[PDB]
RNA sequence: CAUAAAGACCAGGC
């Protein structure tokens, strides 16, 4: 505990039964920290807290915790002599004792949790599959991803224009940096069955925002190429190649290259279009010149030249290019409500209110019943309370003070009904609508996966050469 | 070299000299450049000895 | 053509067939000038 | 066999919203004329970027996104503007444009905030609203930016850029005397704001000769037109769209035999 | 001395003096520093 | 790739008509009118005139795909009555009915200012 | 995540 | 990374209110009430503005390809 | 070599080595990044249908997340370590004895 | 060598002769369309100016085929080949060659895909013959392929990121026999089980029963409305079921004009409570229920999936049987069609006011509980006085925890009852389990009441520790609490010590689904 | 028009 002869990692294992001592000094265990219990209090008392609120200017912090005796560190072969309290305001009272002898206690036990599961608002009251959907799916939604994302010429990088952090946030957001660099825009949801075409896990969507920036983004990708010195009368060189002296000259526009035999950036390229010149001599040349793929029309963003390791001319060219949401490109929830886009309507076409707040995106009731997704609910009602009140709201998991009646309480002081239904008008006829549709503000996320990336069509092209059957991919 | 290490050139350092370097300040580092792109070593399980 | 240094940032003129370094700094870095062709745009 | 006889009434007026009320007519021509408010207004946006030297942060389109979205006073002069498709000129002409330009360059210690203050036109009637600053791109020492934008002249079904409201309300029946909607539990849904019934009531009397009658609006702006020269555009420009299909129409079946 | 109650700051709050000290990736950092001081050599 | 422009939705094409004119055969003094490029805005309102006549049997509407642009009216009426004749006094008191609302409307917001 | 009966 | 003019949903100018908002926070007030005193009163100007993260002020500490 | 190209062995045997260690830092979001630095891995092959190495245990609570896992038939194999989990660093033991 | 080049899977045998690269053949993402019909498919532009069609020269289309080759390849609809009765082919792609363009009877035109081809259209894997049908040709703008929402459920499709196959029949032979033999109206019933593959089951399923109650009373307005999309209508407006003191009609005399011809079924509901039919009231069912759709129209009784859905002797069914395939295909067109355009009238959600119950619910879900943990403490508590005889086939760990699982799964379908009958008639959930779109009654017990108990590897939670499950509880404890029994609801949340074993179950349950679908491709395999 | 090889491993989508 207070650190004489052992270092803090060891473990010090006691089976009574077995009647040996077993001490683990040995790399590669796994522990986690815990709050040490005497007789039936704890250790750590309010003066371990009044002097860690001020850790910038006391030089106190969790070495001083730990090396006080009110921390310990215990690994899994240790967690079997242990006898855990979870919570102490609970667990430690006189009451109808359970038990009577705890030999520690956790610190809050929603840290059982990884990086991509603490990024899921009231992970408790959804079936836990969903957690796994979406524990593997904010790997893949579109934000901003690290700060100099000029400098870095990565191959294929996803920036999104204008992100948000979220309004109802889990408590440990906090420590692995979300509200800095978040992905995804708090949107307003309606839950309702309206044209037809958000039918079995599809999206409706408003256009008249997508006109205005809505899950909008810029796709970069990188292009190498590399003058080389293969033989005693063979070498590479950036040129222009010209039609008379170079010999495979096919319909790509070569005009469009400078002097240096490199595209200058501003300029537009669209399909099958030479972007480095570079040739070879022939064993009175032959060109071994790149083109892009099929049917971009990019631009060029910055073109970068050098000397690499062994000292050749090395070049690298960006190429960005803006992608609109369309109507098959994939978007999902935080919690495991993948689905696409089904059909994009404007503003006078989407059901208003009685203040003229036409949804952004429209859902099916049916996603909701069958897989238990009530935590989206839940945000879904929390932000309402919390776009009016004006905080953020707490969504960490194990609370027990975070109540439906108290958030529906909260949503009955605004003017609102307390259980989040609102009269939605009709957008084509101007009728009301005789049910009350579940509205509100809730995080969406644009997924990696778009349509332009997929789609694919095929008519007398290319052949293999040992086979002779089409190609592959 | 493992980036932010104590044998790299970004150790201890503040904000405005990560800025200027052009680095990022919040990148985490424990990653490995070998021939301009980026590794990372995944901890492979065993049994214990 | 002309290219832009990547630590000091001073102009200066590349021939073809030549080691691409700066002057007054040794730094091995070049940036390519933007173009003078101009592109139309939408706002839309 | 024939017309009806609406009544308005103006409850306010400021130079940011009308509202007002509509007494004695269809429900469907109080959600054309609300269809109208929203898309079919002509107004003026920019529609045209030619960028000649950016050195900023965002790229390129990024800020040409931006300039489109900047709302430009179009008060008088957007009935004698033609559309650039109607004009048989060339590919510009100042009777169906508007030439901006942009100039900023940085040279002090301190970031510069490039605000719509900045965007400078040739005409004084079509500016950007300044008489807060819509920010634009925020820069740095040694970063600049030049630009020559048009403007043309278009409605909301285009692009909504060229919408010239915000949130246009609309309700009627404040208490369902009509029972289009049918609540669950009347107790626990808060009373309309034109309602008419005791602190202790729930739902107005049901009664089957109703009609949907005395609708309710409110009719936000943005800082382009007027409040009150969205709607009386709106109702000429949808008489324009019925007096033509009575042209088109009666040469058709003038023209059938 | 005692805390009562008042558990719900006190708890984040020494979760907070922890990944204020550590981090995320200490245990990659703390492996290859111990590969590269004692290991080597 | 395949997003077409906007103004493929007001704009009319180089041979296309505003309106065409086709007898229905199921039952007599019925017909049919298709409008293009045209939405909801105008056939709700020539929907909901037509059923003001006391001698119009039938009328509605439809748009047979959203992502087309255009627009179907039926109208079936009595002996002795055309259709399109219902259809143009339709159009006329729709006319008078928005004009009389002008007047209205700029009459009030002149009294409304100056007290 | 029912019952010895249902599913898991 | 910048504000938005121009909200998604209603299309209320809300990329002038940047500054005023930054300033009102610094004084006293909660984030509620300043954004009340800005005419912010329906949720879709409210999320727009109380969820702002702004990223251009840490793109501008980098020198540019061209002091 | 060794690595460049994940081959954990020479380049010589290259076919009697397990691969899979060493591969390249994924870089959509920054949550991406900081689960794939944080990752274990078990080297049981993943064409076996034997369930029980693939299921939850008693013995992850508060070290291994229950919730983040992959789908397809690498399921349970691949996990992702907790908040406070704190892989051990090594002594010697000659202070001890 | 030359074993491991001609040996099994991707060889040349297993991968070049049976299953190769084709050719005229067109892959992306599937999106609803619910405006479609059951025969068709909705193409993009681009993959529609990309693949073609060789069509022969005869002198019935001779003007029309020198109008595709006036323009072709600037202009969509045209050509990009003409191949001459030499075999030769002139392209009309690059540098085209105006004196060139004259067509005879003999030469071919190679022409792009129209409105009106026949296709093929195929999701991966094919587990049998409804997985890959004909359908039929509409060119529609955007980038996605948009098929009809009841042709779902043969190709197990949904419409979050799938990506489905077209190939394009090239002779006139093979169209031929693509339109006699595999339409997609001409596959609606299976010969596996010999009822349909395809019935109404989405939201127009909950709207088909909210349409056909007694409430629903139609004005003359959305008559007009609803009548303008019936393809097989008459012209006729039926006269209607009230004519004083307003004309309205009802759901049951507009929804009876879409059944076709003269066809007669009697079926039920899902709510048909057993102790009716015996007594009185048998033929008038106070709560309007034994469908009967006599002479062609539909007399009484409201609809569910039990009279459209998938299953033998549906309406559907016997539309099929008695009328044919034509006319099958329109019956489900139109229902598609007006129940979508009377639900944006009616409208539907699902919020938390569906989800919740009232305080006097909850109060007897915890004295159910509290009695299931009491009697639990008396059957550990007669164990351990050595006091608890075995059963015949048994152990005594096997009796105690068989009847442990027999009282708390005799104390799960109390509180399951107990939510069951606190529902209301406007709620959602319960519009969506009796309606049979989607739902089921665990998953209302689920949400509302208790959600139940984990159990990994076929029984209770074991000990993974040793003698206990985790490190909170004490030693050789077999409680209800310690093993797994959630009794908490979705919607009240999970404590720690039990979202922990909620996360157990859930991931079992997902390794299963993991593993299982390649023993079943294999056997799939080895007995075709 | 013609030419862009091919194998090994890895991370993903339904
Ligand atoms: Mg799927
Ligand atoms: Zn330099
Ligand atoms: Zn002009
Ligand atoms: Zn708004």
């Amino acid at each position: 505990r207070q650190m004489d002869i052992i270092v803090s990692e060891v473990s010090m294992i006691r089976d009574i039964r077995e009647r040996e001592i077993r001490i683990y000094t040995d790399a590669g265990r796994i522990c986690r920290p815990l709050l040490i219990v005497e007789k039936q209090k704890l250790l750590l008392k309010k003066r371990h807290i009044d002097q860690l609120k001020e850790r910038e200017y006391n030089n106190y912090s969790w070495q001083d915790l730990v090396a006080s005796g009110v921390v310990e560190y215990i690994d899994t072969l240790e967690e079997e002599t242990v006898m855990l309290a979870m919570t102490p305001d609970d667990l430690q009272e006189k009451e109808v004792a359970y038990c009577s002898t705890y030999t520690h206690c956790e610190i809050h036990p929603s840290m059982i949790l990884g990086v991509c599961a603490s990024i899921i608002p009231f992970p408790d009251h959804n079936q836990s599959p969903r957690n796994t959907y979406q524990s593997a799916m904010g790997k893949q939604a579109m934000g901003v991803y690290i700060t100099n994302f000029h400098v870095r010429m990565d191959t294929l990088a996803h920036v999104l224009y204008y992100p948000q952090k979220p309004l109802v946030t889990t408590r440990s957001m906090e420590y692995l940096r979300f509200r800095e660099l978040p992905a995804g825009i708090n949107s307003i949801v309606a839950i309702a069955s309206y044209t037809g075409y958000n039918q079995e896990d599809s999206v409706i969507m408003n256009r008249s925002a997508v006109d205005r920036g809505f899950f909008r983004s810029v796709f970069y990708r990188s292009y190498k190429e590399q003058e080389s010195k293969k033989g005693f009368d063979q070498e590479e060189v950036f040129e222009k190649p010209t039609r008379e002296t170079c010999q495979g000259m096919r319909h790509a526009i070569y005009d469009k290259l400078d002097d240096d035999g490199l595209i200058a950036p501003g300029v537009r390229v669209s399909g099958d279009d030479v972007i480095i010149g570079k040739t070879v001599t022939l064993p009175t040349k032959r060109d071994c010149s790149t083109f892009l793929r099929t049917s971009e029309t990019g631009i060029v963003d910055q073109v970068m030249v050098t000397l690499n390791q062994e000292g050749y001319k090395f070049c690298k060219i960006r190429v960005r290019s803006v992608r609109i949401p369309q109507i098959g490109d994939k978007f999902a929830s935080r919690h495991g409500q993948k689905g696409t886009c089904g059909i994009q309507y404007r503003q006078e076409d989407m059901p208003f209110t009685c203040e003229g707040i036409t949804p952004d995106i429209i859902i099916n009731p049916h996603a909701i019943p069958s897989r238990m997704t009530i935590g989206h609910l839940i945000e879904c009602l929390q932000g309402k309370v919390s776009a009016n009140k004006g905080e953020i709201g707490d969504a960490t998991p194990f609370n027990d003070a975070v109540n439906v009646q108290k958030i529906s309480n909260l949503l009955s002081d605004y003017g609102y009904h307390l259980r989040g239904n609102e009269v939605l008008y009709n957008g084509f006829t101007g009728r009301k609508i005789t049910s009350q549709i579940f509205i509100g503000p809730t995080y969406y996320q644009r997924l990696k996966h778009m349509v332009d990336d997929k789609i694919h069509s095929r008519a007398r092209g290319p052949i293999q050469i040992l086979n002779r059957q089409p190609m592959e991919g | 070299i493992m980036l932010r290490s104590t044998y790299c050139l970004l150790n201890g350092l503040t904000d405005r000299d990560l800025c200027e370097l052009n680095e990022c300040p919040l990148d985490p580092g424990g990653y490995f450049i070998i021939n301009g792109s980026e590794k990372v070593l995944i901890a492979q399980e065993k049994m214990a000895t | 053509m002309i290219y832009i240094c990547g630590e000091c940032h001073t102009e200066n003129e590349i021939k073809s067939r030549d080691p691409i370094r700066c002057r007054e700094c040794g730094y091995r870095i070049m940036y390519k000038k933007r173009t003078k062709r101009l592109v139309v745009f939408d706002a839309r | 066999p024939y017309a009806n006889q609406p009544t308005v009434r103006i409850t306010e007026l400021t130079d940011e919203n009308v509202k007002f009320i509509i007494e004695n007519t269809d429900l469907a021509v109080a959600n054309s004329i609300r269809r109208v408010f929203i898309a079919e207004v002509p107004i003026i946006a920019i529609d045209w970027v030619q960028i000649d030297a950016n050195s900023s942060v965002l790229h390129d389109e990024f800020i040409a996104h931006r300039l489109g979205l900047i709302p430009l006073t179009s008060d008088d002069i957007v009935d004698k503007l033609q559309y650039s498709r109607d004009c048989t000129c060339e590919e510009f002409c100042p009777e169906c444009s508007v030439e901006f330009t942009l100039d900023v360059r940085c040279n002090e210690d301190q970031t510069r905030h490039v605000t719509s203050r900045d965007l400078i036109s040739n005409s004084p009637r079509v500016i950007p609203v300044t008489s807060d600053d819509i920010l634009i791109v925020k820069l740095r020492k040694g970063q600049e930016l030049r630009l020559r934008a048009y403007a043309k002249k278009g409605f909301g079904k285009e692009h909504a850029k060229w919408n010239p409201t915000a949130g246009v309300a609309f309700e009627y029946d404040p208490d369902n005397a009509l029972r289009h909607t049918v609540y669950p539990k009347p107790e626990e849904w808060p009373k309309s704001e034109y309602s008419e019934l005791d602190e202790d009531e729930s739902q107005a009397p049901y009664d089957p000769n109703g009609k949907p009658e005395r609708f309710y609006y409110n009719v936000e702006s943005c800082g382009s037109l007027r409040p009150e020269t969205i709607v009386l555009s709106a109702l000429s420009g949808l008489k324009k769209k019925l007096s033509d299909l009575q042209t088109q129409l009666s040469h058709e079946i003038q023209s059938d035999v | 001395e005692i805390t009562p109650d008042l558990w719900q700051e006190a708890c984040w709050i020494v979760i907070s003096s922890y990944f204020d000290e550590k981090g995320l990736v200490r245990q990659q950092l703390d492996s290859f520093d111990e590969f590269i001081q004692m290991s080597v050599q | 790739m395949n997003a077409p422009p906007a103004f493929e939705s007001f704009l009319l094409f180089e041979g296309e008509k505003k309106i065409t004119i086709n007898k229905d055969t199921k039952v007599p003094n019925a017909c049919l009118f298709t409008i293009n490029k045209e939405d909801h805005t105008l056939g709700n309102i020539i929907k909901s005139q037509l059923l003001k006549d006391p001698q119009v049997l039938f009328a509605g509407y439809k748009v047979p795909h959203p992502l087309e642009h255009k627009i179907i009216i039926r109208v079936q009426t009595t002996p002795d009555y055309s259709p399109q004749e219902a259809f143009t006094n339709a159009i006329t008191d729709l006319i008078s009915e928005l004009s009389l609302l002008e007047e209205r409307f700029r009459v009030a917001i002149k009294d409304k200012q100056e007290g | 995540i029912w019952g010895i009966g249902c599913n898991p | 990374m910048i504000i938005p003019v121009r909200c998604f949903t209603c299309g209320k100018i809300v990329g002038n209110k940047w500054e005023a908002y930054l300033g009102l926070l610094q004084a006293e007030y909660t984030e509620g009430d300043a954004l009340d005193a800005l005419g912010l009163k329906r949720y879709c100007c409210r999320r727009m503005l109380l969820a702002h993260v702004d990223l251009i002020e840490k793109l501008l500490n980098y020198a540019p390809l061209e002091k | 070599y060794s690595l460049a190209t994940g081959n954990w062995g020479d380049q010589k045997k290259a076919h009697q080595a397990r691969a899979g260690v060493s591969q390249v830092l994924n870089r959509l979001t920054f949550a991406s990044t900081l689960s794939h630095l944080r990752r274990l891995n078990s080297p049981i092959g993943r064409d076996g249908k034997l369930a029980k190495p693939r299921q939850l245990h008693n013995t992850l609570w508060g070290m291994v997340c229950p919730a983040e896992t992959p789908e397809g038939h690498a399921v349970g194999l691949v996990k992702n370590l907790a908040l406070m989990a704190y892989i051990s660093v090594g002594s010697q033991p000659s202070p001890i004895l | 060598s030359l074993k491991q080049r001609l040996k099994g899977k991707e060889g040349r045998v297993r991968g070049n002769l049976m299953g190769k690269r084709v050719d005229f053949s067109a892959r992306t993402v599937i999106t609803p369309d619910p405006n479609l019909s059951i025969d068709q498919v909705g193409v993009p532009r681009s993959i529609a100016a990309n693949m073609t069609f060789a069509e022969i020269v005869t002198p019935f289309n001779i003007d029309r085929l020198q109008e595709l080759v006036r323009r072709g390849n600037s202009q969509y609809p045209g050509a990009k080949y003409i191949i001459r009765d030499n075999g030769d082919r002139i392209d009309l792609r690059f540098h085209p060659k105006p004196s060139d363009l004259h067509l005879q009877t003999g030469y071919k035109v190679e022409r792009h895909m129209c409105d009106g081809d026949i296709v093929i259209f195929n999701r991966q894997p094919t587990l049998h013959k409804m997985s890959m049908m004909g359908h039929r040709v509409r060119i529609l703008p955007w980038s996605t392929f948009r098929l009809n929402l009841s042709v779902t459920t043969p190709y197990n499709a949904d419409f979050d990121g799938d990506e489905m196959n077209l190939h394009l029949p090239q002779s006139l032979e093979t169209r031929a026999e693509i339109q006699e033999l595999a339409m997609v109206p001409r596959m609606i019933v299976t010969p596996q089980s010999n009822r349909p593959v395809m019935g109404i089951v989405q939201d127009t399923l909950t709207a088909v029963r909210k349409f056909t109650k007694r409430d629903v009373f139609l004005e003359r307005g959305e008559v007009m409305n609803l009548l303008m999309f019936l393809s097989t209508w008459d012209g006729k407006v039926p006269q209607p079921a009230i004519l004083k003191p307003r004309p309205l009609w009802t759901g049951k005399q507009i929804f009876s004009l879409i059944i076709p011809g003269h066809i007669n079924c009697i079926r039920t509901h899902s709510t048909h409570p057993d102790d009716e039919d015996s007594g009185p009231y048998k033929h008038i069912s106070p709560g309007d229920t034994k469908v009967v759709v006599e002479n062609g129209e539909l007399i009484m009784g409201i609809l569910c999936k039990k009279s459209l859905g998938t299953s033998a002797g549906s309406l559907v069914h016997i539309s099929y049987l008695e009328m044919g395939h034509d006319i099958t295909r329109l019956f489900y067109s139109n229902i598609q069609t007006v129940i979508n355009n009377w639900l944006l009238i009616e409208g539907h959600t699902i919020g938390i006011g569906d989800s919740i119950a009232d305080s006097k619910t909850y109060q007897d879900i915890q004295n159910t509980i509290k009695k299931a943990k009491q009697d639990v403490i008396e059957v550990i508590e007669k164990a351990h006085n050595n006091e608890l005889e075995p059963t015949p086939g048994n152990t005594l760990r096997q009796t105690f925890e068989n009847q442990v699982n027999r009282i708390l799964n005799d104390a799960r379908d109390k509180t399951g009852s107990s939510a069951q009958k606190s529902l209301s008639e406007y709620n959602n959930f319960k519009s969506m389990v009796v309606s049979g779109a989607k739902g089921s009654k665990i998953n209302i017990s689920q949400v509302i009441a208790v959600v139940g108990q984990q159990n990994v590897e076929g029984k209770r939670i074991p000990f993974g520790f040793k003698h206990r499950t985790l490190p909170h509880f004490i030693k050789d404890d077999y409680g209800p609490e310690s093993r797994g029994f959630v009794e908490n609801s979705y919607l009240a949340g999970l404590t720690p010590t039990e979202f922990f074993f909620h996360a157990m179950g859930g991931r079992e349950g997902l390794i299963d689904t993991a593993v299982k679908t390649a023993e079943t491709g294999y056997i799939q395999r080895r007995l075709i």
